């Protein structure tokens, strides 16, 4: 997720709103990258036997 | 691209592989407003012609 499109991007007013709460969204791109990271391990584990 | 990374891991070194560090997004060229056209054509043509 693009999380600053996803509250509401390309805007001015918006993103000086967004920011007003920090790293509340970064956790959760971080953390959905951490699952897609462990998804690939996975798929690995499965197939390249 | 390097420095990009080496703020999101905070970090002066970097491992090997790909970390994402931003998002880029398109913005506008130009403004495409559209309003409806009137029917009943006005008859300016009535004075002037």
């Amino acid at each position: 997720v693009d999380c600053t499109m996803y509250i509401c991007g390309d805007s001015t007013e918006c993103s000086n709103l967004l920011l007003q709460y920090g790293s509340f969204c970064t956790q959760l791109n971080r953390a959905l990258t951490g699952i897609a990271v462990e998804q690939d391990k996975n798929t690995q584990e499965v197939f390249a036997q | 691209p390097l420095s990009e990374t080496k703020c999101t891991l905070k970090s002066f070194t970097v491992e090997k592989g790909i970390y994402q560090t931003s998002n880029f997004r398109v913005q506008p060229t130009e403004s495409i407003v559209r309003f409806p056209n009137i029917t009943n054509l006005c008859p300016f043509g009535e004075v002037f012609n």
